[PDB]
């Protein structure tokens, strides 16, 4: 796999 | 005293950890992935091929439409939806019910996972990084504002069907051994921290600490891997290869593009090195270090063969201390005192020869300079 916030 | 919150997390290895949350009235319970790397609470609210259930707003008498759309992009995936508020409880969490913001997810891209058992996400970070903006109060902020629950939570992520505990409002001493060591939360947005030194099997990687935190370092339960800035990743791989040189592996293994498998129960854990990150401490010029095992950074991919993926990977958005790091430790998100605590997890995967460790204090100078500034 999981790859949680863009940034 | 927190016994009823013990073992309240579940998951499939590499697919995050989730807690049950009950939304609306009459109750609708859903499985919610716990994400310290974002700040939006969002739940599937319409059919999706990978969802077996979802939030049905029209059936909740207490649902209030906020009449505003919301969109959140993550590293690979994204979702779009509609904002509202509703009653929310965590049945194996604190004994309270709060009115919280909820993003009802109506469309998504590469967000939900086939067979993961979770239907939403709980962003536990701070308002600064909430969408659409910092005025959308995150769940934990609502919890603390509306109730007596202390402004602290802790996570024990137990690796490999995985499980663990999210203790809300305190610390449970059965979940760790040894001492808790704390690092400051540098800034309340992500859970940002400062890494001051990195070692592979006790050998200093010898990079400028500014590289370790370019452009930030964060603790992120919604990311599986330990992710490192490119220059750091490249150096780390070189060092890990050298330390494990008694065995040969294809270049693609270190890039996560190739798996290597061993016959059931023969993985030579001992040929891979331990990895230590030193973190800024609570006292001037004082640090401590957390140390993980290959059991943490070599992840099982589900016969009579045990296949593994190297779960340290490259990042262009700074260091991400994901499950690879967290699975070694009981991690205390002490928001009230602006600090994050680490202790050896009572549940972490290890062997008869090595254990994850949290050790200190050490002397590290000029740690303030390690952090990135705009």
């Amino acid at each position: 796999x999981v790859q949680f916030l863009a940034x | 005293s927190f016994v009823e919150m013990v073992d309240n997390l579940r998951g499939k290895s590499g697919q995050g950890y989730y807690v049950e949350m009950t939304v609306g009235s009459p109750p609708q319970t859903l499985n919610i992935l716990v994400d310290t790397g974002s700040s939006n609470f969002a739940v599937g609210a319409a059919p999706h091929p990978f969802l077996h259930r979802y939030y049905q707003r029209q059936l909740s008498s207490t649902y209030r439409d906020l009449r505003k759309g919301v969109y959140v992009p993550y590293t690979q995936g994204a979702w779009a939806g509609e904002l509202g508020t509703d009653l929310v409880s965590i049945p194996h969490g604190p004994n309270v019910t709060v009115r919280a913001n909820i993003a009802a997810i109506t469309e998504s891209d590469k967000f939900f996972i086939n067979g993961s058992n979770w239907e939403g996400i709980l962003g536990l970070a701070y308002a600064e990084i909430a969408r659409p903006d910092d005025s959308l109060e995150p769940f934990f902020d609502s919890l603390v504002k509306q109730t007596h629950v202390p402004n602290l939570f802790s996570l024990q992520l137990c690796g490999a069907s995985v499980g663990g505990s999210m203790i809300i409002g305190g610390i449970d001493h059965s979940l760790y051994t040894g001492s808790l060591w704390y690092t400051p939360i540098r800034r309340e947005w992500y859970y940002e921290v400062i890494i001051v030194r990195v070692e592979i099997n006790g050998q200093d990687l010898k990079m400028d600490c500014k590289e370790y935190n370019y452009d930030k370092s964060i603790v992120d339960s919604g990311t599986t891997n330990l992710r490192l800035p490119k220059k750091v990743f490249e150096a780390a791989v070189k060092s890990i290869k050298a330390a494990s040189s008694t065995e040969k592996f294809p270049d693609g293994f270190w890039l996560g593009e190739q798996l290597v498998c061993w016959q059931a129960g023969t993985t030579p854990w001992n040929i891979f090195p331990v990895i230590s990150l030193y973190l800024m401490g609570e006292v001037t010029n004082q640090s401590f270090r957390i140390t993980i095992l290959p059991q943490q950074y070599l992840r099982p991919v589900e016969s009579q063969d045990d296949c593994y993926k190297f779960a340290i990977s490259q990042s262009s958005t700074g260091t991400v201390m994901g499950a690879v790091i967290m699975e070694g430790f009981y991690v205390v998100f002490d928001r009230a005192r602006k600090r994050i605590g680490f202790a050896v997890s009572a549940c972490h995967v290890h062997d008869e020869f090595r254990t994850a460790a949290v050790e200190g204090p050490f002397v590290t100078l000029d740690m303030e300079d390690c952090g990135y500034n705009i």
